DNA sequence: AAGTCTAACCTATAGGATACTTACAGGGACACGGCGAAT
RNA sequence: AGCGAG
DNA sequence: ATTCGCCGTGTCCCTCTCGCTGGCCTATAGGTTAGACTT
């Protein structure tokens, strides 16, 4: 599945390193959890073997993925009617999903409507977060000094 | 259930109620010296428990009957406002005001009170008004007299809220404080030592 | 002073309303940020009287020559500031309400005057049984 | 439901932020943070979620046994109880003297 | 044991008891009632909008209208009635839903059978504007409604210090931002930090926390504190008329 | 005192109503009385309270989501329905 | 030396804060206070006559 | 107690795999107590030295 | 300086649609109610 | 909550 | 089965005074209100 101090992409978290898969015995079979850190907290996940690809262990896409979602976020003309309730869930939906398009579509979104008035409090928040997400994997994938990463992100995104 | 086929079948010819309004129309609809003629032959007819009993309700009638105070003053349609300085809304510390526990029974009573005049202005059923009602009680029961009845309404901190009866009961109440011996100017205290040049 | 005697008695609704110099709407106590209390609420200055002496709630007047006079845009009567001390409210039920003494206090003096018993009165009064006002 | 489970484990304690002396000036409180792990395990497939929680700033007992609380100085007096268990006590009736 | 007889006996009996708790009374109150089916809730919307329209067409044609037939007048007053005992057996269906969902803002501000009253009219706010044209559950439409409801009647009932709907609205934000802040980082936010949040100069937060703040009753123990709450000039105001004198 | 008279009313319930005020000032059409609700002069004037339509009611929340005929269609539905229930 | 020390029990009142529920002389050496006129004296000043 | 009250209610609302340890514990309950405790208390009493 | 004259701000009302159905001492005294003989 | 006089 | 006479049990108001110290998210119409020029 993955080798010690591979990169992994476990969404919604995102980014996340390996560091050896102990096998617990318990239940009487070894579980061969793979011990996972993320870097909110320094949280430790232990994912079965068994199961790693049931519960969304992967890697970063690779540059194939880059220009699909530079297409994806170059393309205008993604409508929507006056409500909110509607944006809110779906980019619910689709950010909690773990994908890399979807994320990308509504984080474009969002930030020419913020651009364009400034909605509300909470969404700026999500707004951040996707950003934040999208920037650390990118810079996974690329790793080029993710700051960098955030700055062609916005150069990018403003086109 | 019952009241309902009741109601349903010959509900004409017969009047029925619930609450504090079914109270009052049954006092309306009644007689207080036939009830007076009634226990006066009683107890010149009766003995034991049941004379007992009929003596004391009596008295509580009679109370009535004697004198010229009817008894249709014991349900209440409107209920009287303390005044303002007798209910204090103060700012102090750090300008934080501090009220005392008046208002908030004063206020479920009022909320209570508007509730209800849009319920029955809106048309619900009549389950929804009879809990409404019920509430206006129970918050009345604890403005004029808390813990008297149901649970006392606790203010923040579980602490039961001094309502208008409690100013009266007790050490604390209004009689025994401030009425019966009061704080004093023109006055002071100290320790005391023997004087024998004195 | 000239006192005599202290005729305690049952205050029927329409004293309850004579004593009243307003009527409290809505339980609104003191505005958030001028500090001042509201219209039709638990201090309004209209129903109890002023929180200033020789004042009045928008304080076109001030002088103390028009005194007694209550004001046109807010309606407070210019009086002295303890007179809220005296002046007393009142509130109008929607429905009829039981005082809690006469009701619950042993011996319940409502159950011996109607003939009726203290937990039958609490199931009457409290919506929990109905009870025939009268039948021909 | 049952299908998740969390639990507590380690408690660990800092050193204290801010002397003796200075909390009792300054109005702090002369306290530790308060650290536990805790684990979040889902059971219906198999997890474990390894966290370092911050769970107060716990007030500490200071050399003297004395707290300071707000800069101001607390103690904690003992109490004394009932101690839960069985009490078979007798007494005697003066209906029939038994 | 079901048709036990005793068993189901003494269910009756206990039933017929004084009980003084209304949290309990009321929970029984809606004890009787039963829940919905919601095509049934469909065919009782439909029959609500047939008597509705039924009552304000004889209302139009009230007035300078029609002699109506006997039997056309009978069937459409029970219509009209039938409408009204179907909104009343779908709002008592309804009671136990906002009943549940009201349990979740108790332990604050004011009582929970008040909060369940102000429920149960978003409750009626809802039906009075449903639509079940797509067909879709009423509880979930519902909701939103009872919790607008709720959260107005919370607003304007909080503190005994009245203030706008628009301030609740900024200071439970503030109360919220503050509460993640301190599980974020776990310092607690300057008011700076507060006000870039919210992109306004550093006085607003200070505002909003001092309408935040709940007044202390003078009642209190430690003895209440109204005893301990606060003739030169008087004196000298009469002297000095009299000293123009 | 300064000029000083009494402007009159009547509440809806008979009783005959009565506030004071200064001689220079406009004696309202409308005064909301000790008593507790509105009332207006006996003298003249008469400035036609013209009440403002109620704020909501059940059957304009209908309209604005529904029209005439579906709901035509109900009526008739449930009246033939009735029909058959009675008759047949 | 015991802490009863007279420089803080002594005190008197001839005009000083007054409470506001009921216009009565607070009570109290950190205020002015005046000195409580209970239930026990004024029945001594009646058996005065 | 009351902390594991309040996130045993939020199991419920929130979705499984997008919950972490630091969103179940709200410490507000534990802290109030000490806070609650230490103050305002019969027992944490003002120290008399 | 109030009297206009000008230009904002603020708030009671209202509106959005997956799903979710039963909370959280002690003492004296009197009045409301067990147990037994009589008609 | 603690304390002084009886 | 009701009457009357006994017991029996449950629920409630009272037990000194006086000091001192500290401690959700918008959308919109109408009400309301800031500032400024003036003769
Ligand atoms: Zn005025």
């Amino acid at each position: 599945i993955f080798k010690v101090g591979d990169t992994v992409v476990y969404p919604h978290h995102g980014a996340a390193l390996v560091e050896a898969i102990e096998t617990r015995t318990i239940k009487g079979e070894q579980k061969e959890y793979l011990v996972l850190k993320v870097a909110q907290g320094d949280l430790t996940v232990r994912v079965p073997a068994e199961n790693a690809e049931y519960v969304g262990v992967r890697d970063v896409v690779g540059q194939e993925g880059l220009d699909k979602v530079f297409q994806v976020l170059r393309a205008p003309h993604t409508e929507e009617p006056t409500n909110w309730s509607r944006r809110y869930k779906a980019n619910l939906e689709k950010l909690a999903s773990g994908d890399v398009n979807k994320v990308a579509e509504v984080v474009r979104d969002l930030w020419r409507r913020d651009q364009e008035r400034g909605l509300s409090a909470g969404e700026k928040r999500m707004l951040a977060k996707a950003r934040q997400i999208l920037v650390g994997e990118l810079a996974l994938a690329e790793s080029t000094d993710d700051a960098k990463a955030e700055t062609i992100l916005d150069e990018v995104l403003a086109a | 259930n019952l009241y309902r086929e009741l109601v349903d079948r010959y509900g004409e010819y017969f009047t029925g109620a619930m609450g504090a309004e079914s109270i009052q129309k049954l006092i309306e609809n009644f007689d207080i010296d036939a009830e007076a003629e009634s226990l006066r032959d009683v107890i010149r007819n009766g003995k034991g428990q049941k004379k007992l009993r009929a003596l004391k309700r009596l008295k509580v009638v009679a109370a009535f009957q004697q004198s010229g105070n009817s008894p249709m003053g014991m349900v209440l349609d409107a209920v009287p406002v303390i005044p303002p300085e007798l209910r204090p809304m103060v700012q102090l510390d750090g300008g934080r005001f501090a009220t005392s526990d008046l208002n908030d029974l004063y206020r479920r009573v009022i909320n209570r009170n508007n509730r209800l005049k849009r319920l029955i202005d809106l048309g619900a059923p009549e389950i929804i008004v009879n809990n409404e009602k019920r509430m206006l009680q129970e918050s009345v029961d604890a403005l004029f007299d808390n813990g008297r009845r149901g649970r006392p309404v606790t203010g923040p901190g579980n602490r039961p809220l001094k309502s208008l009866s409690d100013l009266l009961k007790g050490k604390q109440g209004r009689f025994r404080q401030n009425l019966l011996g009061k704080r004093v100017d023109y006055s002071g205290r100290s320790v005391i030592v023997v004087g024998p040049q004195l | 002073n000239f006192f005599d005697e202290l005729r305690i008695g049952l205050a029927t609704a329409e004293d309850i309303r004579q004593w009243s110099y307003g009527e409290v709407k809505k339980p609104e106590t003191i505005n958030y940020r001028t500090l001042k209390p509201e219209k039709d609420g638990l201090f309004c200055e209209k129903i109890f009287g002023p929180t200033r002496d020789w004042e009045c709630y928008c304080g076109k007047y001030k002088r103390v020559r028009f005194k007694g006079i209550i004001c046109e845009r807010c309606g407070v009567e210019v009086t002295r500031a303890k007179v809220r001390r005296e002046r007393m409210g009142h509130i109008e039920l929607a429905a009829p309400v039981t005082h809690i003494w006469y009701f619950k206090g042993v011996p319940s003096r409502l159950g011996y005057l109607l003939d009726l018993a203290p937990k039958d009165l609490e199931k009457i009064i409290y919506f929990a049984a109905y009870v025939i006002t009268s039948v021909d | 439901s049952g299908s998740m489970s969390l639990s507590f484990s380690d408690p660990r304690f800092d050193d204290v932020k801010a002397p003796v002396d200075e909390c009792k000036d300054k109005d702090m409180t002369y306290a530790a943070p308060l650290f536990v792990t805790a684990e979040f395990i889902n059971n219906n497939t198999g997890e474990i979620k390894s966290q370092t929680v911050f769970m107060g700033d716990f007030p500490m007992m200071t050399e003297k046994g004395t707290f300071i609380i707000n800069g101001t100085e607390r103690v904690v007096v003992s109490q004394l109880v009932r101690s839960p268990g069985v009490y078979f006590d007798e007494t005697i009736d003066k209906s029939t003297d038994k | 044991e079901d048709e036990s007889e005793a068993l189901r006996q003494a269910r009756k009996d206990a039933e017929l008891t004084a009980s003084a708790d209304s949290v309990r009374a009321y929970l029984k109150q809606i004890g009787k009632v039963a829940l919905l089916n919601a095509e049934e809730e469909v065919e009782l919307a439909k029959r609500i909008e047939a008597g509705l329209y039924a009552t304000q067409l004889m209302t139009e044609l009230s007035e300078r209208g029609e002699k109506l037939p006997a039997a056309q007048r009978r069937d459409m007053m029970w219509i009209c009635r039938d409408g009204d005992r179907a909104k009343n057996h779908l709002l008592e269906a309804n009671l136990r839903l906002v009943v549940s969902l009201a349990k979740r803002y108790t332990g604050r501000g004011m009582a929970f059978l008040d909060l369940i009253q102000e429920g149960n009219l978003g409750l009626i706010r809802a039906v009075e504007k449903f639509d079940y044209t797509k067909g879709y559950k009423f509880s979930t439409y519902a909701t939103w409604w009872i919790r607008q409801a709720i959260t107005r009647a919370m607003a304007d009932q909080a503190r005994t210090i009245r203030i706008p709907v628009h301030m609740v609205e900024v200071i439970n934000k503030l109360g919220r931002i503050q509460r993640e802040l301190l599980q974020d980082l776990g310092r607690e936010p300057t008011p700076e930090e507060l006000a870039k949040e919210m992109d306004i100069t550093p006085e607003k937060v200070l505002e909003i926390q001092q309408y935040a703040r709940e007044p202390i009753s003078l009642d209190q123990t430690i003895s209440q504190l109204g005893d301990f709450i606060e003739a030169v000039d008087a004196v000298s105001f009469t002297l000095l008329q009299d000293q123009l004198q | 005192l300064a000029p000083r008279q009494i402007a009159r009313y009547r509440t809806d319930n008979g009783e005959e109503f009565e506030v004071p005020f200064a001689d220079d000032a406009e004696i309202p059409g409308t005064w909301l009385c000790r008593n507790g609700m509105e009332g207006t002069l006996i003298e003249g004037d008469l400035p036609e309270p013209k009440k403002v339509k109620p704020p909501r009611t059940h059957w304009d929340m209908l309209l604005e989501r529904r029209s005439i005929e579906e709901l035509e269609e109900l009526l008739k539905e449930r009246l033939e329905l009735i029909r058959s229930r009675r008759r047949g | 030396k015991l802490h009863h020390l007279v420089d803080d029990k002594i005190h008197a009142r001839s005009t000083g804060p007054y409470s506001m529920i009921t216009q009565q002389p607070l009570g109290g050496k950190a205020q002015f206070g005046g000195q409580r006129f209970g239930e026990m004296e004024c029945w001594a000043m009646q058996a005065y006559g | 107690s009351r902390m594991e009250r309040v996130v045993r209610e939020r199991m419920t609302t929130q979705d499984v795999e997008a919950i972490t340890p630091q969103t179940l514990i709200n410490i507000r309950p534990v802290v109030a107590a000490i806070k609650e405790f230490f103050g305002t208390s019969q027992l944490s009493q003002f120290m008399d030295q």
